[PDB]
């Protein structure tokens, strides 16, 4: 979290100085860490996304309906 | 005419000589964002308004300060094109000049201390495309103009409960625009009660305790302020004539020396008249008269400071005398007499004694903050700051307006703020609406208020960013250094750009466009809603908001609105419509003066509309005279009836101004049905572009401006000779005298290509023209998906016959010859899309390569020598396009497979296959690949390099073989090596002719070309060769992305849904061989056969008229055909063609051909042969007489009824049949786009139950209806099969499955999981519930 | 032409400040009804066994 | 209304005759689309007794 | 459970479970410290509330919602109304081996007949044709049968006809008002993508060909096959039981 504080502080100084989007090499340097950390944190900032949301604009498809389950078996494989 | 309409005339049966030409709609956004951006010297708007509003910033002492100087925008770096591709903001930099002037505070305010004038970049701004689109992150995004709001009072009347009074009782309500609500209510005991937004019940009253009043002014609302003057003994007093309005004179209302109203006598209109006319409200009256009266206000003796009489207390004579002795010869009276003032506030005071404001404020707190302790600045700041502070009314200048505009304010704009004056004035206008006439807004009528229009929101989020700035600006100004602290060191480029990004790119009410049709996209642009924020909902709104209002005329098309839940809520805009400034709608209506229908036109609002009388444009004007007949069709009062001629105040402009554009396009609507015309108007927008462009023979006249205004135009360059000619490009060479010596002056133009639609259809443009012909400005230089020479093209023109046929046109179905698809003229295309995300894999990047063991990697074993890459690189369905591989983990090391990879032995890490392939059965066209950034590995990638270097070596050799002409020639200037130049090898010419000063410079310019060019090749080689040589190792998650799109085109077949332009649908059920079509003794068979089963019950007679007027048109087209094959002389072409143009009765529209030369008539006749159209304007349509004269001019039957021959036996049928040509429409509602049938799919999580939706392999859900039909039936087995196995149970389905393959189809019942779930659910509730397990 | 003369009379009646509207208005509708029901007769006579 | 449809489909309509028909069309249509529930309830409550 | 993109997915109950356990453990803390029992009262109200919300959340007061601002489904609703077991998915299921698509007329059908685009014939009847390709043994294994049937042998057609001969199947159009909206005909295999339908039963279906689609269902077992042929059949149903009139009206 302290690292992430440093980054979401330093990124903004960066886009000031830049004035346009810091895709992670126009971000990484001033952060003081290489590209891969900024990128990794850019991935991990996804809190999960709550099945009970209506991905259908209508009350037609809560995400739970779309989910497929690839764990048990397929009967042709048993055969 | 114009060349594009010379080259093809739409004959026009319109007569009604129109004063107006059709309007345009889009003016408000350009002006808004322009003024925001505009260099306003004096009248600031937006930007410079904001700047001069904020800067300069300083200390109050003067210690330091920054200065504003000016602003300038930068060029937006990339184009909107890359901003649509790349997934990028379209935006332009911002640059502001700022100076840091600073003062000596030692000297008083000596300014010469520091001056740092420099310019500051601070973020780009997204800008407006020429549509108004704002491309942000790959994406054009847009406003909706949204229709919403309403106050009022609405209460019933109860007659004379106090029968002595006989009074009407009505409660009363307020709606502030913003803030809290508040009601009266009268009860059965005749008492005025109140609820302050559902506060505790009190003596309070509505706006009055909102406005801090006691009983006197609660009474003063309806009644007024009489003043008693006791003149040295005697009472006198004064009046308003509209106080004593239908009231009883107890005594003699006389005057100075004249008697108005005697005793017991009511002050009739005669009495108020003479009471006004004689200039008297003055009279000598008895003092006792005051007995019964109520004092208006608290009165005292100033000597005392004692209430002689409190406010709202009945006056007398002992208080008369005391008031008068105290210093009141003026007794204002409020009036609680007895009769009509039923003692309501009195009984309330006898029930409740609170009569103070601070209790009003505490109770304000307490309703607002119930259970919370009232504190006075809390209750008061609550009461005020909530809905009168500028903070809350955020600042919105559409607000500012919206309140000006809900004020009846003339100031559109004003300040940047919404002064609470705007609030109370909007509220007072709104309560003046409700007390007056009950028309608050245009709720459902499409006259559009209050509509929040476009552009403005940019400024809202702009200034939000400005505040996001200004806080930190403060924190760093006051704290940090002042002298050494530049503005740009205080200026961050993030929030303003970040806002105008977020909002232009995140919204409701904005979504992808309906691209299938220029009609659909205009009427999508000419579309209105009653939904969204601040709007309605389908479940909350009813029928009143769905049916149409009599204001609709000239404002609302009642014919373009869906049939679903959106039936009346959704409804489209009419043709001649515009927008008033308050949002509202006004309407063209021809002024009628003296009955003479004046050609100037006034834009009447709907509230103006009803009070005036409007005549109809169907009216027979008497030739600049007036309405001819006594009974003009005019209209007012929300109802039509029959009135005189000079009485007209307006007439309608056109026979159109009610209609929308989509409804403008069916000819002969006047012979059509509202539901079927409604169905036609909807499916017209669902018509789909064909490959070719076939026009309508029958028009209404509106085809051209819609094909045009869905597009734009072009321009020219210097005089010259046309260099290169093309569908879309032209190159011109400028003349030598025009060519400046420095430039080459190869004036070149730009061009057009293919593209997909938002709805998976095709985009393109082609010419309707030639090169070396004059182009009148405003012409159409290139056609569209649905346009040709500048008119609409939704469908095709061809034969029709109306018959049953052997059950093939049983119910609404369609039959058709084989020959139409030999032409493919309905056959057409669907561009589809396919993709490859190549992402980061832990085991290593997915690499683009494909290596294969396992002998042949089979059936490749059985092939001929050739092999599925078979001759000429041929490839089947299923083959690979982009071979991507992904590194693979390891797996359990079983002896068999490990023996197999000891046989073949894929080296190590076993980079698993991920090739991008042709999915099964594809007959499309993998038309191109874009990408977004082992043995055959190296073959494919160095061969990709073979490909690419040959591409780009070509690119080189062309682009520099260009330049080698000038290199050579540059020697030949300054002498001539007239035969010394060429034959010796070309390079060794600089050693030829050379002279003094000015040539060696060009020997070296020449050498510089030799340098720069081979240098750039070295550059590009480096880049290109490495980028093909590199493996996939690109970016976070972007290892790379590869792209594909398809184009599926094949012949049409049963299931496709075809139709015309009157609701006349149809499903296909067979294609008919031509010999198996009806034919005639001419042997000429029918294209299609239709069932006339429904036209009486469909009542789409316009389709019939369409048909006849089409048959006659092929009548003229065949004449020109024969004149072509027979190759007529110029004279005859002239004769016949001018005979063709001037054919109609009194055609409004007129051309001569003697204007043109011969070859122009040749171009004219060589461009018309696909067809000339005709306009049947909608309600100014054709007549039976015209089409019949026209048809027999074709030598055809008058009614186009012709004996037809079957060819299954060759005979004649019994009766002749109607024959002629209709104009029909394809749709995106294709059996292609409809067919799927599938099997079980997925299951959910929390209930674990199977799927519905065919695309994802769905089973269909059932209601209780459908299981209970099975109960009625008796399939108890099948019921339990539909209770356990397929959805809830497991042992049932799997026992059943094992058994059916054992042949025994036996039943084992168990229990649905639903049941034990029920138990555990009701058992978490702590109740004993449990299974009775078998 | 007959309906034209009829409504012209209706107009002049309205001009008088007599039949004012409801009598007039109902009168007008009833005569339109009858006029084109006669049209309906004319036409169904002018097809079926002509 | 007391001033009717005079013409027919062959002869030719007026704009407002048409527009008056749109009302009855829409009212009857909303009745159609919004009573499958009414039978829905009556039927299914009756069956659940069964 | 997870999703493809690492995102996770849950039932709302876990929320309330966590709430109750946490409040209880904090109460175990407060009761070890002999804390001022005003907080023990507040924790008791809170424990009872979290219980009662596990029991019934949105009945008491203002409902509990996420950052969504939407309230969260309880246990009770998973038994109750529509989305409970009963009305949605215990009484009324999604079906294995089914199909549906647009319909057109069969003017030359006999009564017992119906179209079948052999594509979906094959899709629904792959187990029979597979068992029969093993019985004959051309496809010696199910790899072989599946690859042979992806490659659409000529025998797959004759054997599809063989299997489909005397093999009834159901037909269903929405809305299924009364019994005769769903019947069982004999297949007629066609390569026409539109279902053909004996025109006289357009009325029982209330069906007319303006873009309609029918749906289809498979009697696998033999009680179901024989019901389809004896009871749902087109030839045992000739009168409304509402009233003894014929249902064979000329269309
Ligand atoms: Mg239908």
């Amino acid at each position: 979290i302290e690292t992430i504080n440093k980054l979401n502080r330093i990124s903004r100084q960066m886009l000031q100085e830049m004035g346009r989007e810091p895709t992670p090499e126009e971000l990484a340097e001033r952060m003081l860490m290489p590209e891969d950390k900024i990128r990794k944190v850019l991935k991990i900032a996804k809190e999960p996304i709550s099945m009970e949301t209506p991905i259908g604009d209508d009350e037609d498809s809560h995400l739970g309906d779309f989910i497929e389950d690839t764990t048990l078996e397929l009967p042709l494989d048993s055969a | 005419y114009s060349y594009t309409e010379k080259k093809r005339i739409r004959k026009d049966f319109g007569k009604r000589p129109q004063v107006l030409d059709v309007p345009y709609l889009l003016s408000i956004q350009l002006d808004s964002f322009q003024k925001f951006i505009e260099q306003d010297p004096e009248g600031q708007y937006g930007l410079e308004a904001a700047f001069r509003s904020v800067f300069p910033i300083q200390s109050y002492s003067g210690n330091s300060e920054l200065q504003y100087v000016s602003y300038r925008l930068g060029e937006p770096v990339f184009d909107v094109q890359e901003c649509q591709i790349r997934g990028v903001t379209y935006s332009a930099p911002l640059r502001v000049k700022l100076r840091l002037v600073i003062y000596e505070r030692e000297a008083p305010e000596g300014t010469v201390k520091d001056i740092k004038e420099q310019e500051v970049y601070m973020g780009e701004i997204p800008l407006m495309t020429d549509n108004g689109t704002f491309v942000i992150n790959g994406t054009e995004r847009v406003i909706v103009s949204q229709l919403h709001r309403s106050p009022g009072v609405f209460f019933d009347s109860d007659k004379g409960k106090t029968h002595s009074s006989g009074k009407v009782l009505y409660n009363a309500r307020i709606i502030p625009y913003r803030g809290s609500w508040l009601d009266f209510e009268f009860d059965p005991k005749d008492n005025l009660f109140v609820r302050i937004d559902r506060r505790r019940k009190l003596p309070a009253t509505i706006i009055l305790r909102a406005l801090n009043y006691t009983t006197e002014q609660i009474l003063d609302l309806f009644f007024e302020k009489v003043i008693f003057e006791i003149r040295d003994n005697k009472l006198q007093m004064e009046l308003v004539p509209e106080r004593l309005r239908g009231e009883t004179a107890s005594f003699d209302i006389e005057a100075n020396g004249k008697v108005y109203v005697e005793k017991g006598r009511r002050i009739t209109a005669r009495h108020i008249r003479q009471l006004e006319k004689d200039d008297v409200k003055l009279i000598e009256v008895p003092v006792e008269y005051i007995a019964g009266k109520v004092v208006a206000k608290d009165y005292i003796d100033e000597s005392t400071g004692e209430l002689i009489c409190a406010a709202n207390m009945e006056l007398s004579l002992d208080l008369l005398a005391k008031l008068s002795q105290s210093g009141h010869k003026r007794i204002e009276t409020l009036f609680t007499n007895d009769l009509d003032h039923g003692p309501y506030i009195s009984e309330t005071l006898r029930v409740d004694p609170t009569n103070d404001r601070l209790s009003a404020l505490v109770e304000i707190y307490r309703m607002m903050r119930p259970g919370e302790p009232p504190t006075r600045e809390a209750a008061e700041s609550l009461f005020e700051n909530l809905f009168f502070s500028e903070d809350r009314y955020d600042l919105s200048a559409v607000g500012r307006m919206k309140f000006n505009r809900s004020l009846l304010r003339e100031e559109i704009e004003g300040s940047g703020i919404l002064s609470k004056d705007d609030i109370i004035d909007v509220m007072k206008k709104l309560i003046d609406i409700r007390n007056g006439k009950g028309e608050v807004d245009d709720i459902d009528h499409l006259g559009n208020r209050r509509i929040r229009s476009v552009g403005e929101m940019a400024e809202n989020q702009f200034r939000v960013g400005l505040v996001r700035v200004e806080r930190a600006v403060k924190e760093r100004l006051s704290l940090g250094d002042l002298d050494t602290l530049m503005p740009q060191d205080m200026i961050n480029a993030k929030p303003i750009s970040a806002a105008v990004k977020e909002f232009f790119g995140s919204s409701q009410l904005s979504q992808f466009m309906d691209q299938n049709n220029p009609l659909s996209e205009i009427t999508h642009k000419r579309r209105i809603s009653a939904l969204g924020p601040g709007g309605l909902t389908r479940e909350r709104a009813g029928f009143e908001v769905r049916d149409v209002h009599p204001t609709h005329y000239g404002r609302v098309c009642p014919i373009e609105t869906p049939e679903g839940p959106n039936i009346g809520l959704i409804n489209s805009l009419s043709v001649y419509a515009q927008t008033n400034e308050y949002g509202f709608l006004e309407t063209p209506y021809r002024k009628v003066t003296d009955g003479v229908v004046t050609d100037e036109i006034h834009y009447l609002s709907a509230i103006e509309e009803g009070n005036y009388v409007i005549a109809q444009a169907n009216s027979n004007l008497d030739e600049e005279g007036h309405f001819v007949e006594d009974l003009v069709t005019c209209r007012s009062k929300g109802e039509s009836s029959l009135f005189s001629r000079d009485q007209v105040d307006y007439m309608d402009v056109s026979t159109q101004q009610v209609v929308s554009v989509g409804a403008s396009l069916i000819p002969f609507l006047e012979h059509d049905d509202a539901n079927r015309a409604l169905m036609g108007a909807n499916m017209q927008r669902q018509a789909v572009p064909t490959l070719r462009a076939d026009k309508p023979l029958v028009g209404t006249g509106m085809e051209r401006a819609v094909a045009v205004d869905s597009g734009v135009t072009a321009v020219a360059k210097r005089g010259g000779v046309v260099q290169y000619v093309d569908a879309s490009r032209i190159v011109i060479k400028v003349n030598e005298d025009e060519m400046y010596p420095g430039e080459a002056g190869i004036d070149i133009y730009n061009l057009t290509k293919y593209t997909r639609s938002n709805q998976n259809t095709c985009i393109n443009q082609m010419p309707c023209v030639s090169l070396g012909e004059p182009v009148e400005r405003g012409d159409v230089l290139a056609d569209g998906p649905s346009t040709d020479l500048g008119e609409l093209a939704l469908g095709q023109n061809m034969r029709v016959a109306f018959m049953p046929w052997n059950g093939y046109n049983f119910e609404d179905s369609i039959l058709v010859s084989e020959r139409v698809v030999q032409e493919d003229r309905f056959t057409t295309i669907h561009i589809q899309e396919l993709a490859c995300v190549s992402r980061d894999t832990k085991l290593g990047p997915e690499e683009i390569t494909a290596d294969i063991p396992n002998v042949g990697e089979a059936a490749l074993s059985k092939l001929d020598e050739s092999g599925i890459v078979y001759i000429g690189a041929e490839v089947t369905g299923g083959d690979i396009l982009v071979g991507k591989v992904t590194p693979k983990g390891e797996t359990q090391l079983t002896p068999e497979e490990k023996l197999l990879r000891a046989i073949f032995g894929e080296k190590a890490s076993d980079v698993k296959d991920s090739s991008l392939r042709v999915p099964n059965g594809v007959s499309g066209t993998v038309i191109d690949v874009q990408v977004f950034t082992d043995k055959r590995a190296l073959e494919i990638e160095e061969m990709q390099l073979k490909q690419a270097k040959k591409d780009l070596s070509e690119e080189l050799q062309i682009l520099e073989a260009g330049l080698f002409s000038r290199i050579r020639a540059v020697l030949v200037a300054g002498g001539v090596e007239a035969e010394k130049l060429d034959k010796l090898p070309r390079d060794r010419w600089l050693e030829l002719g050379l002279t003094d000063e000015e040539k060696q410079n060009q020997l070296e310019q020449l050498a510089e070309q030799y340098d720069e060019l081979k240098h750039e090749f070295e550059k590009k080689l480096e880049a290109k060769r490495r980028k093909i040589t590199q493996g996939d190792d690109l970016a976070p998650g972007v290892l790379k992305i590869v792209k594909v799109y398809l184009a599926v085109k094949r012949r049409i077949q049963p299931g496709d849904k075809m139709a015309g332009r009157h609701g006349n649908k149809g499903v296909i059920s067979k294609i008919n061989p031509i010999e198996d079509m009806p034919y005639d003794e001419n042997g000429t068979p029918v294209d299609i056969v239709l069932n006339p089963l429904g036209v009486p019950s469909r009542m789409n007679i316009g389709q019939i008229l369409e048909t006849h007027l089409g048959m006659a048109a092929k009548g003229i087209g065949d004449k020109i055909n024969a004149m072509l094959k027979q190759q007529q002389e110029v004279a005859k072409l002239r004769e016949f063609i001018q005979r063709a143009y001037d054919l109609g009765a009194d055609v409004r529209q007129k051309v001569d051909l003697s204007t043109f030369s011969d070859e122009e008539v040749m171009r004219l006749a060589e461009n018309l042969r696909k067809g000339m159209p005709i306009a049947t304007p909608v309600f100014d349509g054709a007549k039976e007489a015209e089409i019949k004269e026209l048809l027999k001019l074709g030598d055809l039957p008058t009614s186009g009824q012709i004996r037809l021959y079957d060819g299954r036996t060759g005979e004649q049928f019994e009766r002749p049949v109607t024959v002629g040509y209709m104009y029909m429409l394809k749709l995106n509602h294709l059996v292609d786009d409809k067919m799927h049938a599938r099997s079980t799919g997925s299951y959910s999580l929390v209930t674990q139950q199977p799927l519905g939706g065919k695309a994802q392999f769905g089973g269909q859900r059932f209601g209780e209806m459908e299981v209970w039909a099975l109960e009625a039936y008796g399939a108890a087995y099948t019921l339990q099969e539909m209770l356990t196995v397929k959805s809830d149970d497991v042992n049932g389905r799997t026992k059943m499955y094992k058994n059916i393959v054992d042949g025994n189809h036996q039943m084992e019942p168990g229990m649905p999981e639903s049941f034990n779930v029920l138990l555990k659910e009701i058992r978490s509730l702590g109740i004993n519930i449990e299974l009775e397990d078998e | 032409s007959e309906a034209e003369a009829e409504v012209a009379e209706i107009q002049e009646q309205f001009q008088s400040g007599l039949v004012t509207a409801g009598e007039r208005y109902n009168k007008v509708i009833d005569i339109w009804a009858a006029a084109n029901d006669r049209v309906s007769k004319a036409m169904m006579d002018n097809l079926q066994t002509e | 209304i007391e001033t009717p449809i005079t013409a027919n489909f062959r002869e030719g309509l007026n704009v407002l005759q048409y527009f008056i028909s749109t009302h009855g069309a829409r009212k009857g249509l909303a009745d159609t689309a919004l009573k499958t529930a009414n039978s829905g309830y009556l039927t299914r409550r009756l069956v659940d007794v069964a | 459970v997870p999703l493809d993109g690492g995102r996770f997915a849950t039932s709302d109950l876990n929320d309330l479970y966590r709430r109750v356990i946490n409040r209880n453990n904090r109460l175990k803390r407060l009761l070890d410290l002999a804390a001022p029992d005003i907080i023990v009262r507040n924790e008791k109200r809170m424990l009872q509330e979290a219980v009662d919300a596990l029991l019934d959340n949105g009945r008491r007061g203002r409902a509990i919602t996420g950052s969504n601002k939407r309230p969260l489904k309880s246990l009770a609703d998973m038994i109750k109304g529509k989305q409970g077991r009963f009305r949605q998915n215990l009484l009324g299921k999604r079906v294995d081996y089914s199909g549906r698509s647009v319909i057109t007329v069969g003017p030359y059908l006999r009564l017992h007949q119906c179209g079948l685009p052999k594509k979906m014939a094959l899709e629904l009847f792959k187990p029979f044709i597979y068992g029969k390709l093993e019985l004959r043994g051309l496809a010696t294994t199910i790899k072989a049968a599946k690859k042979m049937v992806e490659r659409e042998e000529a025998v797959v057609w004759d054997i599809l006809d063989e299997v489909i001969r005397e093999h009834p199947v159901l037909l269903n159009r929405a809305p299924t008002l009364h019994r005769l909206g769903i019947q069982a005909f004999e297949p007629v295999l066609i390569e026409g993508k539109a279902i053909q339908l004996h025109p006289l039963v357009c009325a029982a279906y209330n069906a007319d060909f303006d873009g309609d689609q029918m749906a289809v269902h498979v009697p696998l077992t033999l009680e179901a096959q024989l019901e389809a042929r004896a009871l749902m059949m087109s030839t045992n149903n000739i009168l409304s039981p509402a009233n003894g009139e014929p249902i064979i009206v000329p269309s």
